[PDB]
């Protein structure tokens, strides 16, 4: 009789806590849909920006006359002479210095691969020495790899 | 596995030289006419003012984004509480009943 | 060690032709520029294969929300009913306990 | 951007289309060295998986043979001395059945 009214008090605490947690979701669901109405609406705000830049220069962009079309040029060879160690990178002699870094790149990728080689093996000898471990560990209990 | 990362990280750098330069052989033809010019900020004025909002927008909407993957990250950790809660007290009265 | 260093040779070869799948893995986007070059080789007034891009790249778009938001929702399913598994165990391991 | 930044001036375009070329160069390069003339963008994961299953096959290989490699420091006596023990409880048997 003592044990059911024991566990009978711990379903009405538990019960409580049910309405606590229930509470709290509701209103963590409450603010979900909140915030999801409030994020569209930013979306829809910067759609509605960009469109409206869009179409205001529309005549702005279309005449062009392949004449600023260059700065792009000027900005990619600037990036790349920042990028690049080459302040006399010159869209002359650009092309040696792309062959070479090129070979550079190759030659990366292959000390890369070499490496992965390596790296793989030694991943998987460990996987190995932990599975050693877990069926030890299973069939005795804690104990330190050196006494595996 | 720290030497392989740091290869890896070599290797980001050089490819991404190398495209760097790849774009440098590309655009040789578009330095080719460099010499043309042409008008440049007929409207910058309402254009620039509207990029600016559109800025303004665009940061709005990404703090929005966050706000809502946090809030939902907190909901579902609620749920979770709430689905323990709801396991422990069915097993509770389960077993009070066989009781 | 002949074996050993013939299997290295194999193991060099399944490393190069996995880092080239998963260089073209990477480049899965750069596929879909196939418009971007060809719509870069228009030459001229190209805004509306721009908003036609555009367009396709919302409905893409769109059908990942869609797939996302049910996978999120499967997902969530799935760590209730786990989060449930762990209090019952709990609950019956208790019991277990005190009997 | 593109659309609303049309002063953009198609550099974004530029760049992409030379994304798009770069891709075209590294799929034929796969399909060269793993040699698939038969190979798509969207069904190259799926050789993918398959060749890191033959990777992890030949990395697990290796593996074992960097252990028995590592074991075989043992020097020539340990070898003699386990065969002459197991001939001499079983008697005369092969190194390789040993």
């Amino acid at each position: 009789q003592e044990k059911i009214d024991r566990y009978q008090v711990d379903l009405e605490e538990l019960s409580y806590r049910l309405e606590e947690q229930t509470d709290v979701v509701e209103e963590a669901g409450e603010l979900q849909a909140e915030y999801e109405a409030r994020t569209e609406a930013t979306e829809q705000e910067v759609d509605e920006l960009k469109s409206q830049l869009a179409d205001y220069q529309q005549a702005l962009d279309v005449q062009q006359t392949r004449a600023i079309q260059y700065q792009q040029a000027l900005q990619a060879l600037e990036r790349a002479r920042e990028l690049c160690r080459l302040p006399d990178l010159s869209v002359d002699n650009a092309e040696e210095w792309l062959e070479t870094f090129q070979a550079k790149e190759q030659q990366a990728t292959e000390a890369l691969l070499a490496l992965e080689q390596k790296l793989s093996v030694a991943d998987a000898a460990h996987n190995q020495f932990e599975q050693a471990y877990q069926l030890v560990k299973n069939i005795v209990g804690e104990t330190s790899r050196s006494e595996a | 596995q720290q030497d392989y990362e740091t290869a890896k990280h070599s290797q980001h750098q050089a490819k991404q030289q190398a495209f760097a330069l790849v774009e440098i052989v590309q655009r040789r033809v578009h330095f080719s006419y460099s010499d043309s010019a042409g008008m440049l900020s007929e409207n910058a004025d309402l254009n620039d003012k509207l990029r600016q909002r559109l800025e303004h927008a665009e940061s709005d909407r990404s703090r929005a984004r966050e706000q809502l993957r946090q809030q939902q990250a907190q909901y579902s950790q609620f749920n979770q509480v709430l689905a323990s809660l709801k396991s422990s007290y069915e097993t509770k009265q389960d077993m009070l009943k066989e009781l």
